[PDB]
RNA sequence: CAACGCGAAGAACCUUACCUACUCUUGACAUCCAGAGAACUUUUCAGAGAUGAAUUGGUGCCUUCGGGAACUCUGAGACAGGUGCUGCAUGGCUGUCGUCAGCUCGUGUUGUGAAAUGUUGGGUUAAGUCCCGCAACGAGCGCAACCCUUAUCCUUGUUUGCCAGCGAGUAAUGUCGGGAACUCCAGGGAGACUGCCGGUGAUAAACCGGAGGAAGGUGGGGAUGACGUCAAGUCAUCAUGGCCCUUACGAGUAGGGCUACACACGUGCUACAAUGGCGCAUACAGAGGGCGGCCAACUUGCGAAAGUGAGCGAAUCCCAAAAAGUGCGUCGUAGUCCGGAUUGGAGUCUGCAACUCGACUCCAUGAAGUCGGAAUCGCUAGUAAUCGUGGAUCAGAAUGCCACGG
């Protein structure tokens, strides 16, 4: 019989609004009747951005950012959800 | 599983994961051999020297998986990989390999290039 | 930037929206391996003829909140300058100073 | 010289003025929105004593949350339509109360402002708002007007500090704000710092 | 010093601020007001183009229904516009001393007073670090800590990663059943405190050494820059007082230019060779990027590439090959099997367009250079040196820059 599991895949820029999400899911699915055989960290990404910091010259001082992205997959405003029915 | 001694050991960007088994001095890396993985002779005796200080050189099995970085990496990855798995088969081996400086995990890793520098330290020349 | 300049690139957004088909499609035909090389001459004329505008390559990647042209970044749209005000106002999500 | 306070807090100490998760394509589609939300927001509510606007995106649409000292003055209809229009998505508008918002560095700079515009004494304007943070329990606060300070025709830089302001502290919970004095002999900045004690157990 | 691979994280056009020429003045851009036309869509002539005049289809919304909008166009004058000037009128931002250990205040005391004291002194510390002394006693900004990362361990989980023990395969494949061990990934914890021992010192601070320990005395690196100094930089990111220009210092377009070169300097890259070149064989990374994107495979081409065709919005697919290394030959130490400039010629690719002025490929051409005066720069350890690798900007264009490992 095809199998038709729901890989989940969260992404998030913070990773505390990611765990509240995968706890919601898990916790939803356990309150139902589901195994989630789940919360799977996947590689943090990290964006980085070295941009200049003066208005004009002054090139060797710079900031430098990062976005990391963390994703979670669960394999039953900020998170973005993505359902995977197989 | 057998009589299957394992230890993990790291340097620079490598992780050796070495398993040790009752045996005669076979020494497998990554499906090769110590010396069919490694060239250069350092690396064969690195990884040796802690078998070489137990004395148990040719009354062990090696079978090393090792992953990351380079040949001296690998090779001392594998050295405290061994240092590690020696000290799980007796826990009274500790001393030896302990001062011979085995039992260390040399935290020495690469320095991030920085902002305004060549490199690490190397600054632009100046007028 | 002077508004003008702003102005200018308004206009050329607006003729890229609108010429891209037949731009594209021109330009698939000065190309196309199996094609007519007399048919192939034609797709050229008329790409002479469409608004220089209607070029992408036209474009100069702005500043959203500014204009500036330079010192541009695409994820975030602004300017290096209009990056780091955010950034630190805490406008741009996600996006603090790194360390490693 | 420095950095911003804000800044070097954010993830620490300090939340985001904006939660919504995009991929490179939208996200900078997502932030020139959030400007044009924030530049009209800000421009309507001039005399509702607005400090923060935060922006979420929940899926797709935009709520908002003009934390406000007048959440009478705030219309929510209009404004609700207009950012939804701005935005071109189902917008909600959220209001939230400044309870005490004389320790608002947004608003004590505001309030420095307005009365250095109407022509009121640096010193004075500076002086008492210092007082009135230190009285409603600020733990410390600064404020810096820099500018032609009674339009004097070298532009100097006067400021007052009482209680700590703990700036290299990470973990102190330090709010700063920028404001711009307009007037007739030019923009005059009021940076202010206020500190409301250090946030031991972090975010 | 703290300008000179700096603004510029990428000037063919665009960018662009400049120039020459052609063009327009309520204007390229904005609000207001009135009237007209939906918007738009072809297709066409002229022109370098901007624009102008001709050419068809469409003419919907919202209904008070002379109405809503909205867009287009023209007219009105208020206004617009200015990368014009002033950074010595400013805000904001930045460099610098320098991550140097300082800079200060309240109260008290001393002095006619400017002021002093605290903050000096004895030790100590990376540190105004700490401890003793002491008319000072307290406090603030700095120091340190709090943050990120990296060393080791544990716990929770296990795919797109893993493969110890598992059985079954394939030309080989973790291939695939299966495993949750391990590497790893990521959330939560543990750990280092001079805590412990010995010695030293004022029994102080602390210092020297030892044990344990992945780690030892701030473990390593990053972030974090006191009060101020230089009327330091930036009115050209933006903002802004004043000033100035408003048929022009505003606006549109086309072609030039910023790439010019008698030369000087700054910063780089590549060399001068055998610790090398060259051919062949063969091994080990980290990090990152990717939808008008990254492009597997196949076929074609000497090749750039082109056909052509998957997969992948990504621990899945792709970029993608590590290179220094090792193994074996060859060169035989010289202007060479060093070096790669320059130029001729034939191309590919991006783009409306590569003449000025792109990169790349192929063929040939094979310059300077034989380790560099005085002088001067960087570096104290996974550092320097060397080796490749990725990224932003980006249609195309990296010896720069940011970053990653060997």
């Amino acid at each position: 019989m095809q199998n038709q599991r729901i890989r989940i895949r969260l992404k998030a820029f913070d990773y505390k609004l990611i765990d509240a999400s995968t706890a919601e899911i898990v916790e939803t699915a356990k309150r139902t009747g589901a195994q989630v055989r789940g919360p799977i960290p996947l590689p943090t990404r990290k964006e980085r951005f070295t941009v200049l910091i003066s208005p004009h010259v002054n090139k060797k001082a710079r900031d430098q950012y990062e976005i990391r992205t963390h994703k979670r997959l669960i394999d039953i405003a900020g998170v973005d959800v993505q359902i995977s029915l197989g | 599983a057998e009589n299957q001694y394992y230890g993990t050991g790291r340097r620079k960007s490598s992780a050796a994961r070495v398993f040790i088994k009752p045996g005669s001095g076979n020494i497998v890396v990554n499906k090769r051999n110590l010396d069919e993985y490694f060239g250069r002779p350092t690396a064969r005796m690195v990884v040796q020297q802690p078998l070489e200080l137990v004395e148990l050189t040719d009354k062990l099995d090696l079978y090393v998986t090792v992953k990351g970085g380079g040949i001296s990496g690998q090779a001392g990855a594998i050295r405290h990989g061994i240092t590690r798995a020696l000290m799980e088969y007796d826990e009274s081996l500790r001393p030896a390999l302990r001062a011979a400086g085995y039992v260390t995990r040399d935290a020495r890793c690469v320095e991030r290039k920085k902002v305004g520098l060549r490199k690490a330290r190397r600054r632009p020349q100046f007028s | 930037a002077k508004n003008s300049m702003k102005a200018r690139e308004a206009k050329r957004a607006k003729l890229v929206a609108k010429f891209a088909e037949k731009r594209s499609a021109l330009k698939a035909i000065i190309s196309d391996v199996n094609a007519s090389e007399e048919d192939r001459w034609n797709a050229v004329l008329k790409l002479q003829s469409l608004p220089r505008d209607s070029s992408a390559s036209r474009q100069r990647n702005r500043c959203n909140q500014t204009g500036r042209p330079h010192g541009y970044l695409r994820k975030f749209g602004l300017s290096r300058i209009k990056v780091r005000e955010a950034c630190m106002k805490g406008e741009i999500p996600g996006l603090r100073k790194a360390s490693w | 010289q420095k950095v911003h306070p804000n800044g070097i807090r954010l993830g620490i100490v300090k939340p985001w003025n904006a939660t919504w998760f995009a991929n490179t394509k939208d996200f900078a589609d997502n932030l020139d929105g959030d400007f044009k939300v924030r530049q009209f927001l800000t421009g309507e509510l001039k005399k509702a004593s607005l400090s923060r606007i935060v922006i979420e995106r929940p899926a797709k649409s935009i709520r908002v949350t003009i934390h406000t000292a007048r959440p009478g003055v705030v219309d929510v209809e209009k404004l609700r339509a207009a950012v939804a229009k701005i935005a071109g998505v189902p917008a909600q508008i959220n209001i939230a109360e400044v309870r005490k918002p004389e320790l608002d560095a947004q608003l004590v700079g505001d309030s420095i402002a307005s009365q250095l515009e109407r022509r009121v004494m640096f010193r004075r304007a500076m002086k008492r708002a210092v007082q009135n943070a230190m009285r409603l329990g600020a733990k410390g606060i600064k404020v810096e007007v820099s500018g032609r300070l009674g339009g004097a025709e070298i532009a100097r830089s006067e400021w007052y500090r009482e209680g700590r302001v703990p700036l290299h502290t990470l973990r102190a919970d330090i709010d700063y704000a920028t404001s711009s004095a307009h007037t007739q002999y030019g923009v005059i900045g009021i940076k202010t710092w206020i500190f409301k004690g250090e946030i031991l157990g972090g975010m």
